[PDB]
């Protein structure tokens, strides 16, 4: 934590203080996919020629 | 006008080699499916002529050295040039259809439908040769003429080898027509028979002639149905 403290203000030695920093994240452990029971095919053919 | 059409029928023996034909019409051969089922009467089948252009390694390791074929598609017609054929090959191919993955009839799935056929060929190879086909007229009897509905033909006995095909009054004659198939005799001769029911009142009034067709041996016997005049 005290490197991006030191980093943020652009020097070395910093004044006794407290500073913002970024927040905390958490990565999706997960990715799923939602989508209904649909087995039906789409006919082109016929759309096409 | 779409349909696979068999030709380039004759006489094979042991030792020749014949030039069989698969002749597509309306779709072209370049980009179209054509299977050579073999099948005899009876028992399980088999699929073998592995000819699907482009000429690389794929094969079945049944007919290595056997099976010669080429390709030829702008003139939407295949030939066979089945080299080295056996005498233990008796049963009539038929050229068919298949189906795959790409276009409109399969976006998601797996394929493999043989659905137009064609209608074979009669090509046998026997060791002895071809014998015309003797036609002999059954004609119709007293109980035939009195039961209201007559029974005439002409039976085709002892031509060897395969096959006869019998027609009535070329072409004219449809309704009634039952074809009874060739019969195996223990010295290997061949007999079928072919009746039509017909109005007894058409007797001697209506002609009635047989088509008798024999391939290999090139005999064609136009033969006259005649009631029993005494």
């Amino acid at each position: 934590p005290l490197s991006e403290t030191k980093c943020t203000l652009k020097s070395f030695t910093v004044e006794k203080g407290i500073y913002q920093t970024s927040n905390f994240r958490v990565q999706p452990t997960e990715s799923i996919v939602r989508f209904p029971n649909i087995t039906n095919l789409c006919p082109f053919g016929e759309v096409f020629n | 006008e779409v349909q696979l059409v068999e030709s380039g029928g004759g006489l094979v023996q042991p030792g020749g080699s014949l030039r069989l034909s698969c002749a597509a019409s309306g779709f072209t051969v370049s980009s179209n499916y054509m299977s050579w089922v073999r099948q005899a009467p009876g028992k399980g089948l088999e699929w073998v002529s592995a000819i699907y252009s482009g000429d690389s390694t794929y094969y079945a390791d049944s007919v290595k050295g056997r099976f010669t074929i080429s390709r030829h598609n702008p003139k939407n017609t295949l030939y066979l040039q089945m080299n080295s054929l056996r005498a233990e090959d008796t049963a009539v191919y038929y050229c068919a259809r298949l189906v795959g993955a790409l276009t409109n009839i399969v976006v998601s799935g797996d394929g493999g439908a043989f659905d137009i056929w064609g209608q074979g060929t009669m090509v046998t190879v026997s060791s002895a040769s071809t014998k015309g086909p003797s036609v002999f007229p059954l004609a119709p009897s007293s109980k035939s003429t009195s039961g209201g509905t007559a029974a005439l033909g002409c039976l085709v006995k002892d031509y060897f080898p395969e096959p006869v095909t019998v027609s009535w009054n070329s072409g004219a004659l449809t309704s009634g027509v039952h074809t009874f198939p060739a019969v195996l005799q223990s010295s290997g001769l061949y007999s079928l028979s072919s009746v039509v029911t017909v109005p007894s009142s058409s007797l001697g009034t209506q002609t009635y002639i047989c088509n008798v067709n024999h391939k290999p041996s090139n005999t064609k016997v136009d033969k006259r149905v005649e009631p029993k005049s005494c």
